[PDB]
């Protein structure tokens, strides 16, 4: 059950990874326009 | 009526509520010298005070979960149940392993627990959450030891290092640790001083206190590596891959570094040995609260506490059966 805990952890740590490298993103083209 | 997390170790007492990330009080600890309760009225006492002055809540509505030492006797906690369900009349109750919930707050179920506090440090290998009783391994090297050493350091300096001023004695060769020790081979050294302004440069002392956990006994490293010996064949390697620290007595700079080349230079070259870094101080004195808040948060721990249902079926004989 713990382990299961942790993996939705991870789930929510990965879709943050993806959410935060997007962003980054979204940021370096806003600062080049 | 959010369940409540606390740990009763040995030198320093966490508590709080199972959904919140840190013990909200966390004060010193005795009637746990060696690992378990001592004093059952000294015990019921401390937490009493704890429910009522550092939580300010009545323990017949919370759910209630504690935790117990690896080597702890059966009929520790049998007693602990009956005196919990008689007295504080909670309504359901669970009973952990303090190197469980290390292992738990890691999130790596399969592990090897290095640990230590009053009077005792300690090697467990968990697997699965189950920790296997034949493989611990306890060696008197603890904590206490070290800051007894720099108690006698001390009064070697002829400082002046009722029972508070015992207590502050305490504190102080622990503070100390702290800011001081490190794991003319030292070099100039730090300034730290005592409260009144007085202080040392206190020099190759903060590199040999520290070296008594290895070499004043079985040291920490033959601890864990007799501990794996003691334990299954072929889960060895999964044990070294996983090893982990915890109790803020393990908190000395570059200790866990040394821990790693003593294991790495210990180890078979070849092997995955590795530690996980929870060195702050922080996580190192939350981890095994951290652990049971987390036990105690999921929506199966519904089901796996001791509910006061089934004590009024039945006696002390649950614990046994309910709590790994």
């Amino acid at each position: 059950e713990i382990e299961c805990f942790w993996s939705n952890i991870e789930q929510v740590v990965e879709i943050k990874l993806r959410v935060e490298l997007e962003e980054k993103r979204k940021k370096a083209l806003n600062l080049q326009k | 009526v959010g369940a409540l997390v606390f740990d009763i170790g040995s030198y320093t007492v966490r508590a709080g509520y199972a959904g919140e990330d840190c013990p909200k009080v966390d004060f010193p600890t005795s009637p746990l010298k060696n690992g378990m309760v001592e004093d059952w009225d000294s015990f019921q006492a401390i937490l009493d005070h704890t429910y009522k002055m550092h939580v300010k809540s009545e323990a017949s509505l919370h759910p209630v979960l504690m935790s117990e030492a690896p080597w702890n006797t059966r009929a520790k906690r049998e007693k602990l149940t009956e005196l919990m369900f008689e007295h504080y009349n909670i309504p359901a109750f669970f009973l952990c392993k303090t190197a469980v919930l290390t292992a738990f707050a890691n999130g790596r179920s399969t592990g090897l627990i290095l640990d230590s506090g009053a009077t005792h440090t300690t090697a467990i290998p968990v697997h699965d959450g189950y920790v296997l009783q034949q493989g611990i391994v306890k060696s008197p090297l603890a904590g206490d030891f070290i800051t007894m050493q720099c108690r006698e350091l001390f009064q070697e300096m002829n400082i002046e290092l009722r029972s508070w001023h015992n207590y502050m004695c305490n504190c102080v060769i622990q503070d100390f640790q702290a800011s001081v020790l490190q794991v003319a081979a030292q070099m100039p050294t730090v300034h730290y001083e005592f409260p009144n302004g007085y202080n040392c440069d206190f020099g190759a002392e903060r590199l040999k206190i520290p070296e008594g956990l290895f070499d004043p006994m079985l040291g920490v490293s033959h601890v864990v590596t007799t501990s794996v010996g003691m334990c299954d064949i072929d889960i060895r390697p999964g044990l070294y891959g996983s090893v982990i620290v915890a109790g803020g007595n393990t908190l000395i700079q570059s200790f866990t570094d040394r821990l790693n080349r003593e294991l790495s230079q210990k180890t078979p070259p070849s092997m995955r040995l590795k530690l996980i870094a929870n060195n702050t101080t922080v996580e190192r004195r939350f981890s095994s609260w951290i652990g049971g808040s987390i036990l105690a948060s999921l929506g199966t721990f519904q089901q796996m506490w001791i509910s006061k249902q089934e004590y009024e079926e039945g006696g002390k004989q649950c614990v046994e059966r309910k709590c790994p």
